[PDB]
């Protein structure tokens, strides 16, 4: 058997809630300007320490920790530029035209690498399009927890089991915001949909960091290398 | 594999 | 139009302007390329004239209905490709006269794995017991959604609209109202994958140009929209 | 221009 087939929309939420990984500082000093190396070193050295409370918070998300060993290895190697994306995108939310990868690193359109621009771009829009939805910290928990379980759940029965647990929960949400029946399945398919997009600017983001890799440009972190080899 | 440990522990 | 258009003519104008299905010229690494490039080539034509009778694209720009287009259109050649090779498991119907196992796929460096992605999408749609109405209606999303954050309001009405068209479809098929909700999400996740295989076999595109079988003209202005 | 253009206008 399993827990989280059990908990209720509202004990699904304060679970997701409740596993929220801080938000970390970077090594940023407003001192020299940005290089292609130092920036893209920063931001290594950011999402490598990101890595390390995502597995964390993985292992806190209702039915991940059913799944086997191996398993868990394919979904978070899959996902996890999608899920910093995501988290990327959520805390440049309230913050038009930046991007937010820290509290003390604010990044700019103009800042940002031969490539970079059309990611941000994209990764803005992202953020443009939350604001413009009003996105809830309660469906924003959801979706990155849906992206976990999906975006490699085709590369399962139980998978999909969760995965209708936190539609219901995203239903439930949207319902206790007053909106209406055909409101709450307008607004689902509008969340679902830019995970589609999420899952765009990860695989173009995934083809910018093998570019990086290969070039030996700023080095990697082990770990890094690891989530990076597994796409090929 | 790192995944693999962080995973894993404890 | 679209807007006023009810969910029962919704459906009716996309089943009614549904691509036809197309041969293939009556393997090594260069033959099967050689024959999936003419066929993907001759697609695109059908697919181009299909979009124009899709509900909402005609109202928008011309460098909107490009931009779109450029976007989604391996992913749209992928959902049809799915679609058809729903009745035959394990296998992909690229024509009638073309069936490929996954083991054809091994002939061609890096394609193996798109296919078991394909493979596998085929068999989540048969499983889920994917209905025409509801296929119709996922491969217009694709084509408005794909490309409308690299840009819009009216966009997001059409795609509201053939949202309540999928729900109404499934109230009718006689499903309970979470089990609509729940339906409607399982679909719209797979779109996100199909996202990937087309990002995947867009790459693969790539490397094909980088080496010299002769793609057309009008599949290398498409593939170049991809940088 | 593309042949995308014509082909969306013919
Ligand atoms: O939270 C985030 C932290 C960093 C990032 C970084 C990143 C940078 C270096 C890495 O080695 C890994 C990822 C990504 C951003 C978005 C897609 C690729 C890259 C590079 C451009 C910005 C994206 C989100
Ligand atoms: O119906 C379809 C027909 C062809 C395709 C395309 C294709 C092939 C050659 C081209 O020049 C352009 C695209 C292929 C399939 C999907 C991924 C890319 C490629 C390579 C293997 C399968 C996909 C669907």
């Amino acid at each position: 058997n399993s827990l989280a087939l059990s908990l209720t929309a509202d004990q699904m939420v304060s679970a997701l809630l409740d596993a929220e990984p801080p938000i970390l500082y970077s090594e940023y000093d407003p001192t020299r300007p940005f290089s292609e190396a130092s920036m893209m070193g920063l931001l290594t050295n950011l999402a490598d320490r990101e890595l390390v409370h995502m597995i964390n918070w993985a292992k806190r998300v209702p039915g991940f920790v059913d799944l086997t060993l191996h398993d868990q290895v394919h979904l978070l190697e899959c996902a996890w530029l999608e899920i910093l994306m995501i988290g990327l995108v959520w805390r440049s939310m309230e913050h038009p035209g930046k991007l937010l990868f820290a509290p003390n690193l604010l990044l700019d359109r103009n800042q940002g690498v031969e490539g970079m621009v059309e990611i941000f771009d994209m990764l803005l829009a992202t953020s443009s399009r939350f604001r413009m939805m009003n996105l809830q910290g309660e469906e924003f928990v959801c979706l990155k927890s849906i992206i976990l379980l999906n975006s490699g759940v085709y590369t399962k029965d139980h998978i999909h089991r969760v995965l209708d647990k936190i539609t219901d929960t995203l239903i439930h949400l949207m319902a206790k915001a007053g909106l209406t029946l055909q409101q709450q399945h307008q607004r689902l398919a509008q969340l679902l949909l830019i995970l589609s997009h999420i899952r765009h600017m990860s695989n173009k983001g995934m083809e910018h960091l093998y570019s990086m890799k290969c070039k030996n440009v700023v080095p990697l972190s082990d770990l890094l290398l690891e989530m990076l080899d597994a796409h090929r | 594999k790192i995944l693999h440990r962080l995973l894993q522990d404890s």
